């Protein structure tokens, strides 16, 4: 009874603002602390997360103007409980349809606890079941977040709605995310993609690290997907994924356009840098009206391989460009010590691709591949 | 919501401005997202963003001030600014004006200019630019992308080198959507124009009626690897245009432009390869060559 | 009177160094906390700023060797009061 008075003195001092333990959070790795979170966020105060494994039974909703800063990665941990159902992202914004504003997330681990579901399972549809999902939001600043054991994505930025929209090519989806900043974050053991954007603009992804996906499909370290535009990626790293950075779209989607890469390290990926527009590659297929503008510098591809057998054992690439118009590459280094990992083509420009500049390229160690750089001709070259 | 400039330097050295975000000024004067101003030197700007300002990044000085020199930009995103990247030295632009002794050394990479416009009417409704270079000596640009979905925002010139500017390298440039502007890239000639400039590896996707334009009285320009698309342009003229004959040209292709090259009032409809000066090919040794 | 002893135990623990509230800062969006800041900075200790809207009537001066770290953006806020004159930068 004495400690409770001391606690309630500190809880009114508000050194970091309102602590989440003030509202009844244990963080003992067993107790369901969901109600403590919801209360703390709706209070209108900056919520702080101290040490502990803060278990949860349902997804944490984030309303407009929220500050949520923890004690650090592998320090302040947020986890799904072994008995949570399907259809929810561990953390996501409240207004799914029209989005929210001014969210700040700093210094905590998010364990999606996909482990609970068994081996080889991913999201049940749409943007559902990521460790973090930002939909139709403006001005979001995400710092120092670790996303482990993810069902879908580690971090996903998208437009309004739970499903991804497919309005065809040449379309711009309603309620896009805008002004997003993702720095110092880590994504691993994910179902689809480590860090990803959809139908959203004005994004800086900086000094992040996406690696080692759970699955074998289109499992990309970084994926700038459908409807994305005006994204800068700088000084990130990817490892053990299919695509290190993929800038693409689906058939019924507009391609990501005006994307910048200011340096990247791609370690042991299959296709370190893979740009394309699915459904706009064949000769008879309609031409992409959206796949434009990529500028990339200081690209590093290390030991590209497909030992894990991604995408039906797709052949490895340092770089592959397809469908896109206006691709600028300045300073690319591909290195391998094992010549057997890549045997087909180290760099290729293909599938209706136009206006590409490869400048300052060092490829070494690929002494068992047929082509260093190959501009494919033929019917759709 | 600032009065002058979001983030700015003056008369100071050794500065790293990294991952910042300056936007939406209160006013309408020289309201720049980032402004490296009077007396500044040895500044790196990396991975910042600007929005709704006049200049996204301005590297300049005033008449009675020394110009900012030795400035680096390692990537930048410029959103809906008027002049996304604007370098100049006020009071050293006119022909009779004294030459700047300070405006030197700019290196820029991964420059992104999005939807450049002047809806808010900055600087007496100054015309929009992806890039404008004035007075400065030694400007290096590697990898620049300008993008717009609205062709009416910019109508004059997408990129321009002017006002006594020298020694400029534009390398790896993608300009798209500017299908209602007169010029994509324009090196202005005349009495106080730009000179000594390299334009290489440039792709214009429906951007500028004259794709690359070189003015009068210019002695030294190099144009290599330019490819344009002009189907969706309103009345396109030339992929490359040059009023005099002494710029050097190689690697020109385009679709949708009625003329690939107009040089000294002559169409070279499928492109030109032009060198000026003494020439030597496939020889082991030589003496004097006029 | 009890809470004041608990507070002054924490204020000597110095988890972030000296807090600015230790020197009499409210951060309630009304109270002029200028004197609390000036005192904290001249103490020679790293000044910490917890949650609140810390109002001010005149510019905060910063001497050599100062560490001033707060609780975050839109968390630890420092503001000029509605009746401050002209000629001063908020922080300098
Ligand atoms: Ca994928
Ligand atoms: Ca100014
Ligand atoms: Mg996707
Ligand atoms: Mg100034």
């Amino acid at each position: 009874h004495f400690a409770d008075l001391v606690i309630q003195v500190i809880d009114e001092l508000k050194q970091f603002g309102v602590s989440v333990k003030t509202y009844g959070a244990k963080g003992d790795g067993v107790t369901d602390d969901i109600r403590a979170f919801e209360k703390a966020i709706e209070s209108g105060f900056p919520v702080y997360v101290p040490y502990g494994t803060f278990m949860v039974s349902r997804g944490i909703k984030l309303p407009s103007n929220t500050v949520l800063t923890g004690a650090g990665k592998r320090n302040a941990v947020i986890r799904f409980m072994d008995s949570v159902g399907r259809g929810e992202s561990l953390m996501y914004n409240e207004n799914v349809t029209t989005g929210n504003e001014n969210i700040f997330l700093s210094s905590f681990t998010l364990d999606g606890n996909n482990k609970r579901l068994g081996q080889g399972i991913s999201g049940i549809g749409g943007s559902r079941e990521s460790n973090l999902s930002i939909r139709a939001c403006h001005n979001v600043y995400i710092r120092d977040i670790e996303a482990v054991d993810c069902t879908l994505h580690g971090i996903d930025i998208t437009c309004g709605g739970l499903d991804y929209p497919y309005l065809g090519d040449g379309t711009t989806a309603p309620n896009p995310s805008e002004n997003i900043w993702i720095e110092n974050c880590e994504a691993t053991g994910f179902g689809d993609d480590g860090i990803t954007t959809h139908h959203s603009q004005y994004i800086n992804i900086l000094n992040c690290y996406s690696h080692d996906p759970r699955l074998t499909a289109n499992c990309n370290g970084f994926e700038i997907d459908d409807g994305s535009r005006h994204v800068v990626l700088s000084n990130n790293r990817s490892k053990g994924c299919y695509g290190g950075i993929e800038i693409k779209a689906h058939g019924d989607a507009p391609a990501a356009y005006n994307i910048s890469i200011n340096g990247h390290m791609s370690v042991e990926d299959v296709r370190s840098y893979n740009f394309r527009h699915i459904g706009h590659h064949a000769a008879t297929a309609p031409q992409s009206v959206s796949a434009k503008n990529i500028v990339a510098s200081n690209l590093v591809s290390i030991r590209p391989n497909n030992k894990r057998g991604f995408q039906d054992n797709a052949t490895p690439r340092v770089l592959a460009v397809s469908a896109y118009y206006g691709v600028v590459i300045n300073g690319l280094t591909g290195y391998t010590d094992d010549p057997n990992l890549l045997t087909e083509t180290v760099v290729s420009v293909q599938f209706r691709a136009r206006n590409c500049s490869l400048n300052g390229v060092v490829l070494t160690g690929f002494s068992n591949s047929e082509n260093g750089i190959y501009v494919i001709g033929g019917s759709r070259g | 919501g600032f009065g002058d400039d979001g983030i700015t330097t003056h008369h100071s050295q050794y500065i790293n401005i990294l991952n910042c975000y300056s936007h939406d000024p209160r006013l309408t004067a020289n309201c720049n997202g980032f402004e490296i101003d009077d007396g500044s030197r040895h500044v790196v700007l990396s991975n910042n963003r600007s929005k709704g300002c006049y200049g996204g990044i301005e590297i300049k000085a005033h008449g009675d001030a020394p110009a900012a020199y030795n400035i680096s930009i390692n990537g930048h995103m410029s959103v809906e600014d008027v002049r996304s990247y604007n370098f100049r030295h006020i009071g050293h632009h006119a022909a009779t004006a004294p030459q700047s002794v300070s405006a030197k050394n700019i290196v820029a990479s991964n420059l992104v200019s999005i939807r450049p416009n002047n809806k808010r009417g900055f600087q007496d409704n100054a015309t929009p630019r992806v890039l404008a270079v004035s007075a400065y000596y030694g400007v290096v640009i590697n990898g620049l992308t300008g993008y717009t979905d609205d062709p009416n925002l910019l109508t004059e010139t997408v990129v321009s080198v002017q006002f006594r500017a020298r020694n400029c390298s534009l390398n790896g440039v993608v300009l798209t959507g500017f299908s209602n502007s007169e010029n994509g890239i324009y090196v202005i000639g005349g009495s106080r124009g730009g000179d000594a400039v390299n334009i290489s590896n440039v792709t214009l996707n429906n951007s500028g009626r004259y794709g690359v334009s070189i003015g009068s009285g210019i002695e030294n320009v190099s144009i290599t690897n330019i490819s344009g698309i002009g189907d969706g342009i309103n009345s396109p003229v030339a992929l490359v245009s040059t009023i005099n004959s002494n710029p050097e040209i190689s690697g020109l292709s385009s679709i949708g432009y009625p003329t690939v090259a107009r040089v000294a009032g002559t169409d070279y409809n499928d492109g030109l390869t032009l060198f000026n000066g003494a020439f030597r090919a496939s020889t082991t040794s030589s003496g004097k060559i006029h």
